[PDB]
């Protein structure tokens, strides 16, 4: 018979530390909750202590006890006298939190075990399910688990420690320049100055209206990040085969005109162009493209995982776009699917401390405006997406809705959100020629 | 100057950057 | 009891279809590994084949049989019995490939079930380990697992292997010459040089507002795309019975006035023309026409599908029109629907490597703008087209406006969005008389 | 008896013929669906078949069986 491990003397110490201390409450109340609890009667009591506790009464025996008995879940618990001999049991020189951390881990450990015995039943007993979809749920589950134990991180700190990190990291960012650029070099110089390069552990988000160069200039972002370093760069593509996003990059990178590619009217000088090309991207060889279709959260970060595993460290990963991305849990209603597919971005972002860039769409309505320049608003549907971007993005050219503008070859990149930085917008070239964008050379406003 | 600038960060972090610090 | 699972007659089938055919030896190599199998004497009798494949040596029965009965292992295996019974038992007619990939399904599945028990009895018996090393030591088992597996397929692929493929399609765009047409031939030059044809696995959507000529314009592509390839072309007439489609083909090809065909009114020429059209078709023989009403796209999916595998393959997909399309689980909203319609198309187009054609229709608003030349915006209430489809081509005939017209029996094809390409309009001569539109012989600015 | 009608040599019939013959599915998907055999053990075998020649397998003796096996 398999024995779970469980602590009752670490839980029937904090119980009696909290009849016998009321202060300490809640050292216990960051460090337990009901479900942790072995035992029925364990997980009442705590339940009805939270709600006292909540509601301002005090948690001493009588009251507890007496509650107990007039809402009938006395005899559940086990009685007035159980409930003395736990209070009297128990020192009053006692640690709540070490015996409340023991309970802690004890639940983490019991949900581990029970998620190995239902990966097991279900490998037993298939019921038409595959291997991969199996996989799949295993990693879910485990990661259940990770992120549950989690969310001890999050929490209020110290002002003077909080004053003394910020004064040491200004001090550092002046005291090491890289010429304006912490993060990852974006390869423009305007936009390394406004944004510290592409900082790592920070989720990006670029949207823009269709026909934008959304894709054109994330591609130009990645080919320039790939260039300015030597960490793999990872590329999702849920709208494009790869072929055509390696031709595009062949366009922007030997700068040779797109259709002539496509058509296949090149000269010598093209050839050769393209030969150098071919033979610079494999003497570096840190490029990765995943041209798959219908893509789920869970393949993209395993896919980035097993990709940081594989050469320790990740440059940065692009998904092109969230919209195409799927939660088959959440079918239903699409807020929640795009909420949980934010979250896991996220998550992915913070576990593999890389820059993520995911690109986004805007509904119609923005056209319904007499200027169409983006604003956060137009983040319609997505709001999870905005609250959780660290950084966003929206592209914005002003010859696509006027063939007369002044502005033709120049496109706009405007920060609407900005976690460690200023917002503003930035004038690049558009070369629709080479498909490509570049530094504006221009005056500057 | 730069050195200057230097000199009162290490001075700012002796008097006031303790424990953690940089 | 909980047995692992197994498949000894898969095992079975393998090994004796290597011994029967041992020109399949790659397929089973490519597929299964020593260590896949369950039972020992498996696992040898596959090391053994292995190393006479690596020797140069042929792997069937006899030539098995002398090289372990030399190594004295000929009883760990089984005995010339067993071998001969592999040998007996397996029919010529196997699919060795599906059975080594069931047996490699079975070993994951195993592998799996084996993982989790240690896990579980890691976290049954901690010895000393804290809650966070159980847990890495969980991720890592099931890491193992599920690191790179076999899906090399539906995974990221280095640079070099995109490279490669994206050189080989240029290489095999560049080797036939169609002067700049490398999907299926539209049959106008024009737009030929803006699209480069009908391209495999993307979505096309051709639209204009009621009489415009839409139906007369998707039945001229066909037309075309029959006459100048080989492979079957198949139509989704959810608007009009095969009969008239006929009718107006005849009118098309045979360039005879529509209301003499339907009137009966030909003479002894327009006969011959016919039974020419009538002899051609029948020497052809490669179109087929579904004029069934309020198709779901999973009917549509099927019968591509059955078309394909009957004639070995498609060379074009028709849809008139895709607002005819019913889906009976999201009837109640229109938006939905036309999603999920779209979003089969995609698919469909993407698996079956063909170009679908589906028309769809435009709101009365674009009746009361100042221009009545459509845009993408004139798309409303299905964004999801516009989002999904890779080319959206507008038709647009003046004289149906405007009775002074100087465009008599011109139309305009508007490309408003081309995906891979420029946009713009190509002007055609439209012939009601016959029911054709043909190439604009007039002065191009 | 008011007996129910039904023949199971053509149920049989059929399923071997598929078995045999993994080119005549289609000349049986157009005149008969699952649904529309008498027995429970007929309707699952066509059904696994029906899942099996639609996801690119084959439909032989060895492999429908293992299949089934699989799911229990
Ligand atoms: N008998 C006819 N003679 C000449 N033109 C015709 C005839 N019938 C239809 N047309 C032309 O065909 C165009 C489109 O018709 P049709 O394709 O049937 O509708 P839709 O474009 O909505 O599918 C109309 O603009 C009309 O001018
Ligand atoms: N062959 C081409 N010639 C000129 N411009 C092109 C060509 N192909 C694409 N483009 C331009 O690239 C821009 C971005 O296209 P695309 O990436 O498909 O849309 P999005 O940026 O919304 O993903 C479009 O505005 C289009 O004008
Ligand atoms: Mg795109
Ligand atoms: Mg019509």
């Amino acid at each position: 018979l398999k024995v779970p491990p469980h602590s009752i003397e670490a839980e029937q110490s904090v119980l009696g530390g909290l009849m016998l201390d009321n202060e300490r409450w809640d050292d216990v109340a960051e460090r337990v909750v009901a479900d942790d609890f072995y035992t029925r009667p364990h997980r009442h009591i705590f339940t009805e202590m939270a709600r006292l506790q909540e509601s301002g009464s005090p948690i001493d025996l009588i009251t507890l006890a007496e509650s107990l008995e007039r809402q009938g879940q006395l005899d559940s618990v086990g009685g007035f006298a159980y409930l003395a001999e736990l209070s009297k049991n128990t020192p009053s020189a006692a640690n709540i939190s070490a015996y409340a951390d023991i309970v802690r881990e004890r639940a983490v450990v019991r949900e581990m075990i029970s998620v190995a015995n239902e990966i097991a039943e279900a490998g037993f007993d298939p019921q038409g399910r595959t291997s991969e979809d199996l996989l799949d749920l295993a990693e879910s589950r485990v990661f259940k688990i990770a992120e549950s134990r989690a969310n001890k991180d999050e929490g209020p700190k110290n002002i003077a420690d909080v004053l003394d990190a910020t004064v040491a990291r200004i001090e550092q960012l002046f005291q090491q320049p890289h010429d304006g650029v912490t993060g990852v070099n974006t390869g423009y110089d305007d936009l390394n100055k406004k944004t510290a390069g592409l900082q790592p552990s920070d989720l990006i988000i670029v949207a823009a209206r269709p026909s934008m160069g959304k894709t054109t200039f994330a591609m130009n972002l990645v080919e320039n990040a790939a260039m300015l370093q030597d960490k793999p760069v990872l590329i999702f593509s849920l709208e494009m085969p790869s072929e055509q996003i390696m031709m595009r990059s062949l366009a922007s990178l030997s700068r040779v005109d797109q259709t002539k590619i496509r058509t296949g009217q090149l000269d010598d000088e093209d050839w050769a162009r393209i030969s150098g090309t071919m033979g610079i991207l494999l003497e570096k060889r840190n490029i990765y493209i995943d041209d798959s279709s219908g893509l789920t959260p869970t393949e993209v970060r395993s896919r980035a995982r097993r990709i940081a595993r594989e050469h320790g460290g990740i440059g940065l990963i692009m998904i092109d776009y969230l919209q195409l991305m799927r939660v088959p849990a959440l079918s239903d209603n699409r807020t929640l699917e795009i909420a949980e597919i934010s979250r896991s971005l996220k998550a992915l972002a913070k576990e593999l401390n890389v820059p993520v860039v995911a690109l986004s769409q805007l509904n119609r309505s923005l056209e319904q405006r007499a200027d169409k320049r983006p604003v956060n608003s137009d983040l319609r549907e997505s709001g999870s997406i905005e609250q959780d971007a660290d950084l966003i993005m929206f592209i914005y050219r002003d010859e696509v809705y006027h063939e007369n503008s002044d502005l033709k070859g120049i496109a706009e990149i405007i920060i609407g959100k900005q976690r460690n930085g200023p917002i503003g917008t930035v004038r690049l070239t558009f070369n629709g020629q080479w498909s490509r964008f570049d530094n504006y050379a221009g005056p500057q406003y | 100057n730069r050195a200057q600038a230097l000199a009162k960060i290490a001075e700012i972090k002796a008097k006031f950057g303790l424990k953690g610090a940089s």
